[PDB]
């Protein structure tokens, strides 16, 4: 058994661990507030009618 | 105004008497009980603020409607009116728990309050129910010592 084969070759990624997400995690709060403000301007609208005219 | 042994006094005075065996005992069970309504007192002052609130939260909760265009407290007038109110009722509700008295509710409070509200049209029983919502916020703060002063100022009401 004389061929030359590689077992054990090492991965593209380094060794480091995982980079914080808060930049991220900022920008999908904002997307959550649009979120937010497409469905309290319909209960908004619900919350200006008149008091009693069922 | 009076307090619990001003009246105390007034009985014995409408009677010219002097104080006898009862009336004092009376008087001493007044002074024992001092120091726990001080305690009741200040712990109300301390967080009247979030009493308040939550007491508005409880009552428009209750009744959203009162808030909607054409409530009785719709604006911020009103809105602001119906708060003081409420504040009102638990300033004098704390004086009268610790003069041990309701005399200053009627003085300072009910004097001309019901005749005030059916004349601008504020609703009277979600007043009351305002006013009780206020009592249960008191009373799961510092229990039942002040229940008795707001049911008065319900029944001024009503
Ligand atoms: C210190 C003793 C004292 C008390 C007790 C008092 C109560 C009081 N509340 C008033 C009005 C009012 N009171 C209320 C509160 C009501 N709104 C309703 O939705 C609620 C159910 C309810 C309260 C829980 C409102 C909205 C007004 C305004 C009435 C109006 O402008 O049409 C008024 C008429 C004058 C004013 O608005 O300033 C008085 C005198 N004022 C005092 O000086």
């Amino acid at each position: 058994m004389q061929p030359i084969i590689l077992r054990t070759l090492s991965a593209r990624r380094p060794v480091q661990g995982r980079p914080n997400l808060e930049t991220y995690t900022s920008e999908v709060e904002r997307w959550k507030a649009i979120a937010q403000t497409q469905y309290a301007l319909e209960l908004a609208k619900e919350m200006s009618r008149p008091a009693l005219r069922t | 105004m009076l307090d619990a042994v001003t009246k105390i006094i007034n009985r014995t005075d409408a009677e010219g008497r002097y104080f006898a065996s009862k009336d004092f005992d009376e008087v001493t069970r007044f002074f024992a009980t001092g120091e726990a309504r001080l305690r009741a007192a200040s712990t109300i002052s301390a967080n009247a603020a979030s009493i308040l609130r939550e007491s508005a939260a409880a009552l428009f909760t209750e009744q959203p409607d009162l808030l909607r265009p054409g409530g009785n407290a719709y604006t911020s007038r009103r809105y602001a009116a119906c708060v003081r109110d409420m504040e009102y009722f638990l300033r004098y509700a704390t004086y009268a728990l610790v003069a041990g008295d309701t005399s200053v509710i009627d003085e300072r409070v009910l004097n001309g309050l019901k005749e005030t509200y059916m004349s601008l049209g504020v609703p009277i029983p979600s007043t009351v129910a305002g006013v009780t919502a206020m009592k249960g916020v008191v009373a799961s703060m510092i229990g039942s010592e002040a229940n008795v002063y707001f049911d008065h100022i319900a029944k001024g009401l009503s």
